[PDB]
């Protein structure tokens, strides 16, 4: 009909598609068919639920999930925001330029060299940090060990290595506002405080919008790489979260049917905070 | 642009002062290793450096120099790097060319099969599974062709294929040029921009690549950067041998690690400003 | 080479969306005609229908003998000379307008001589081994119409030329264009959303509202006598002078409208107006002039004036009637005071009468 | 409320690229003025630099007694309204007009009274509630207005604010910006790239190109006697016919061009040119007429026609003398079958000529 007189004309770009349509399907939606893990080997299945439903070590993981998704979007979150304002108001060009260079590197920095300079930084008796400390008698901490340092030590470190990159989206959206608005808000006699909260943050909030409902996307999943290299046994109570859970018994720990529906459990939450986020930004931001 | 009133002229200074804080203790790390790599095992052990070196003897280097796994694991990012974005762009590059052009039934339909990867994730152990039985585990062609597509790179590309005019395909058609050759021919160098964006994504996650790397891969000579860069710098446990030469050298753990991440962070530094140089040229 | 293109009931629809409704045209080989009309309407999908770029959803067009329909713009034997800059802005100045010359033929196609033409059509010695990227966006355009030209088709396509280009740019192209059709001759048809260049440039306009097809003619018929209030209000340099009137009294005679005026009737045969009907009275504004050098009588209207514009040895003058106000172009630059009564002078030929309901040319 | 505005010898300096050169402009209290010119100009610059906008790197400018070059734009007593959609497109209408009075508020009854009076100028009571979201681009445009006219300044400032509407909106906007000021009278200084929004608005036009200032006058000084050939080749519907030409045996008789041809020149006093001299004839298009003249006794012009673009009632001719062609304007359609050679008529009172080296007006 229609359809077979196209697929003659776009024959050769309906070719493009299948492969990446084939890539897909194998690596993403087969391992999809594995979800039925929730029954180890024989099927069933649903009971190591109720079994990962009770666990001391779990609950706190999720306990600690969703507090860490709290700092995270509490001190992560608007800084780049922040930092996209700073950068905005700074006159002289080239030095806004060398702090952008600046501040946008950390980010190229590889999470593992991240955590190297966080325990390098951070050692008793050698870490430069704890000698700075010792220098004002400020005595001395051992910092990975103490269950205490964790989060802080975490956020601040990812708001070192990203938040400057971050900062560029948030940035180059407040560049695409014509000058007319802030120019006929300075005849009027608007002031650079004035600006930022009457139009350039309004005018900015669906970019901030959008970006919010992506960071809340991965909001369970947040600080998995760092964690899994640095937390110790002692900050194992604070620090696992269910990433690192999953982690530890489906690969170390070879438990892949709980992990599976661990994972599940996870995934699907994550599915849901998102849907509970789209419809709550696009309804009442634009 | 001029200037005037009090409430913005203090406002602007304090902006730039603070941001400039921020900006040093942005920098600071990265000087501070600089130093510290340089440095000398005995003075970074107490109370020196905090910014500059001071012992130099530039003895650590010469360690991780001779260090075959390091300079073994170094080639393998760039191995992974760059035939890793290539299997990328021949996977993304046409796949959104195709996904661009609304004349397709499937665009519907396709489009949310790729998206829909977006927010739903089929989790961390079937994915590791299902790498298992199609016998890519410990397979340099498995980390490749394991992650190619994203579902972000595509639907960015097809955006900018989409964003521009019909005219230009329709010109082809009207000459006779059918698809595939109009992709290469015009659309491409067309889509440079897009076409950058998306090569460098893939770069940095290559090259800044972990986990899926040291969970998919045994073989030692596989490992790329990173993964060894995670035994050696933050695990921080090491031979025998390490130990009998921190006594005969006099660069110590520290001085070593320095050197390390400095080596490893160069060609980061490097591609850095090759990124920068890219964004600006007036891009749509 | 010089032929005639025939269309007949040709409609495209797209969803449920019954675009164009069955435009019917005939065009004679070797005939500028230009499609013009308001944004929305199916002027450049009737164009691109043409092409080919678009599928016909029924009825059938033709080229000669050939029917195109099912045909492919490769085989269609037209070229296209898009609104926006159709040229790859790699490839140099020769290698675009050989583009697709250059996909076969080669070594005894020349192609040199070809070229050749075209070049000194347009223009472009030195500009042969330029760039795309270096060129004027008329530039553009002119070496963009050589890449049409060297093709050698049956009928040339334009889709909004010149809508791109300045206002100073417009005039130098409209003339470069209705001379090069005298140069070569080949059949062309012409989409505009300014009645300017149709004017000008056709031989026949065919004007297009909301994908119906409106009315068909020489430039002067359009101008002289408009089908309707729509083809009224858009040709000519101002807008028509359209208000509403009525009869009353008599009919043929006198017609009186809402600024306590009146003004007397030239019989006109085959009038058949109603005394009472509901009517809107048409004037241009080069058809109005002042008090009135020569005259007279029962020939004007008497009104307040809102404004006067001076434009060039000419001036726009604004005058307010009733309820609503008319525009008339007077000649000359003298005084024109706004605020006290005038009177003007409508010529009696020139006059033109709608029917309310019936929006169409009832004088 | 109506006041004086002093320009003097205003200059703008950026890196080392000094902008403007010294423009030095008086403007009489409730006056409309108008900068014209091409682009690249120091015309919005200099307005721009009236705002406050831009910094003075040199020169003192001043409304009243007031020297406002160290002034803040808040403090200016001006407003301006912008070329590209001024309005934020979150806030309601209503809110965006009275959105610089409710910078520090002072009361809800004090602006809710001036945007009374600017929704009834602009007929903007409908649309008070809306959004710039759902508003069109002349709507858009007439709130940015009520903006500026609710603001109450000495002085209001235009950066081309029609170049974004499309052409028939063009007309609707200049007529009632004309109007507009009838009503009000705030002294008002506009900028515009379109030769035709200044001379119909402005009282005095002042034209600049580069950075310089190129003449002051009314509209019709600059129409009449242009300063030089760009004044010349600038205002007028078409450009006015600029060709070369000759002096020979006499001076102040006759005058020869291209074309083998020769005009009798009328006398002019003090003139005084010399003969042989090196000069380019101008003329404009409605100043030159057809062989209906009757029979020529000054020795016209000859040509031979290039094309006839039919237009409206009138129609523009083509018609190519020597290595140049000139443009006439004719009122008709007749028979001018180009290809053929024909007469034109020049008128001599209209004539004007150009020194070739020292550009400016000789005659």
């Amino acid at each position: 009909e229609r359809l077979w007189k196209d697929i003659k004309r776009d024959w050769l770009l309906y070719a493009m598609l299948l492969p990446t349509i084939i890539w897909f399907l194998i690596f993403l939606y087969k391992p999809m068919i594995g979800l039925q893990m929730a029954f180890k080997q024989p099927w069933i299945g649903f009971d190591h639920f109720v079994t990962l439903f009770q666990s001391e070590q779990f609950i706190r993981a999720i306990k600690n999930t969703l507090t860490l998704s709290g700092l995270s979007l509490l001190f992560g979150f608007p800084m780049p925001i922040l930092l996209a304002l700073m950068i905005n108001e700074v006159y002289s060009k080239g030095y806004r330029k060398a702090v952008q260079t600046i501040v946008y590197l950390p980010h190229f920095i590889s999470i593992v060299i991240v955590a190297g300079l966080v325990v390098t930084f951070l050692s008793p008796s050698t870490g430069v940090v704890n000698n700075m400390l010792s220098w004002i008698g400020l005595d001395r901490v051992y910092f990975l060990t103490q269950p205490e340092w964790f989060r802080p030590i975490y956020i601040s470190s990812n708001i070192w290595k990203e938040a400057g990159f971050d900062s560029i989206v948030y940035l180059a959206a407040i560049m695409s506002i014509n000058p007319a608005l802030y120019e006929s808000a300075q005849v009027d006699g608007a002031t650079r405080w004035q600006m930022i909260t009457r139009i350039t943050l309004p005018c900015i909030v669906p970019t901030i919008a959008v970006l919010l409902v992506i960071r809340l996307g991965h909001i369970l999943e947040v600080g998995f790489e760092y964690i899994i290299l640095l937390y110790q046994p002692t900050t194992y109570e604070t620090a696992d979260v269910i990433s690192t859970y999953i982690y530890r018994l489906g690969l170390q720990g070879a438990r892949y049917d709980i992990a599976t529906a661990a994972g599940i459990f996870n995934a699907v939450v994550a599915l849901v905070i998102v849907l509970f986020a789209n419809h709550m930004s696009r309804r009442i931001t634009k | 642009t001029p200037f005037y009133s009090r409430s913005d002229r203090i406002f602007g200074i304090v902006n730039a002062v603070l941001l400039g804080i921020f900006a040093l203790c942005a920098l600071y790390p990265i000087i501070y290793i600089f130093s510290m790599s340089i440095s000398s095992g005995a003075a970074v052990t107490q109370g020196r450096v905090f910014l500059l070196p001071v012992d130099i003897d530039f003895s650590a280097y010469g360690r991780v120099l001779h260090d075959k796994l390091f300079w073994t694991s170094y080639a393998n990012t760039i191995f992974y790097t760059v035939f890793g974005v290539v299997t990328s762009l021949i996977f993304i590059v046409p796949g959104a060319y195709a996904l661009s052009k609304p004349r397709i039934r499937g665009r519907r339909v396709f489009g949310f099969i790729i998206a829909f990867t977006m927010w739903f994730n089929a989790g961390m152990i079937p994915f590791f599974l299902n790498m298992r039985d199609l016998g890519l585990l410990d397979n340099r062609f498995g980390i490749l062709i394991g992650f190619a597509c994203n579902a972000f790179n595509i639907i960015l590309m097809r955006n900018y294929f989409e964003s521009i005019s019909a005219s230009f395909e329709e010109a082809a058609r009207m000459d006779g040029a059918n698809d595939l050759q109009i992709l290469w021919k015009v659309y491409i160098p067309l889509a440079k921009p897009a076409l950058a964006t998306i090569t460098l994504l893939c770069a940095i996650s290559r090259w800044n690549g972990y986990f899926w790397a040291m969970v998919l891969l045994r073989a030692e000579e596989k490992i790329p950067l990173q993964v060894y860069l995670k035994k050696t710098i933050v695990d921080l446990n090491v031979n025998e041998e390490f130990a009998g030469a921190l006594l005969t050298n006099s660069y110590s753990m520290e001085t070593v690690v320095g050197a390390i991440i400095v080596m490893s962070i160069i060609p980061v530094i490097i591609v850095y400003p090759v990124v920068q140089k890219y964004f600006t040229k007036g891009v749509m | 080479m010089v032929a005639s293109v025939s269309i007949q009931n040709v409609v495209k629809r797209y969803d449920k969306t019954t675009v164009v409704h069955g435009v019917s045209l005939d065009i004679e080989p070797g005939e500028f005609v230009v499609l013009v009309g308001p944004s929305g309407c199916g002027k450049s999908t009737t164009l691109r229908m043409v092409a080919g770029l678009e599928e016909i959803s029924g009825g059938t067009i033709r080229i000669d003998g050939r029917v195109i329909n099912d045909l492919a713009p490769k085989d269609r034997d037209v070229a296209m000379v898009f609104q926006n800059y159709a040229l790859y802005p790699h490839l140099n100045v020769r290698d675009n307008i050989s583009f697709g010359l250059r996909l076969k033929r080669t070594k005894k196609s020349v192609i040199d001589a070809a070229v050749k033409t075209a070049a000194d059509i347009l223009g472009l010695q030195p500009l042969l081994e330029r760039k795309p990227s270096d060129l004027s966006g008329g530039q553009r355009q002119r070496v963009a119409m050589g890449r049409a030209i060297v093709r050698d088709p049956k009928v040339f396509l334009f889709d909004q030329p010149l809508s791109n280009l300045d206002a100073k740019l417009r005039t130098q192209m409209r003339a470069e264009i209705k001379r090069l059709h005298q140069r070569l001759g080949t059949t062309v048809i012409y989409v505009t959303h300014d009645q300017v260049e149709a004017m000008t440039l056709a031989d026949r306009i065919v004007v297009m509202r909301d994908g119906l097809i409106e009315q068909i003619g020489k430039p002067m018929d359009l101008f002289l006598h408009p089908a309707n209030t729509f083809v009224a209000s858009f040709i000519g340099s101002p807008p028509m002078n359209l208000m509403p009137a009525r009869i009353a009294v008599d009919s043929t005679q006198h017609v009186e409208l809402n600024g306590g005026n009146r003004i007397s009737l030239l019989p006109r045969a085959g009038t058949h107006l109603a005394p009472g009907q509901e009517v809107v009275f048409g004037i241009r504004p080069e058809d109005v002039t002042l008090d009135g050098v020569e005259g007279s009588e029962r020939a004007q209207i008497k009104a307040t004036v809102d404004i006067v514009e001076p434009l060039g040895s000419e001036s726009i003058l604004h005058a307010t009637v009733g309820d609503h106000s008319l525009v008339v172009k007077v000649g000359g630059l003298n005084e024109v005071h706004p605020g006290d009564p005038v009177t003007l002078h409508v010529d009696l030929t020139r006059v033109h009468l709608f029917d309310a309901q019936s929006q169409a040319s009832i004088y």
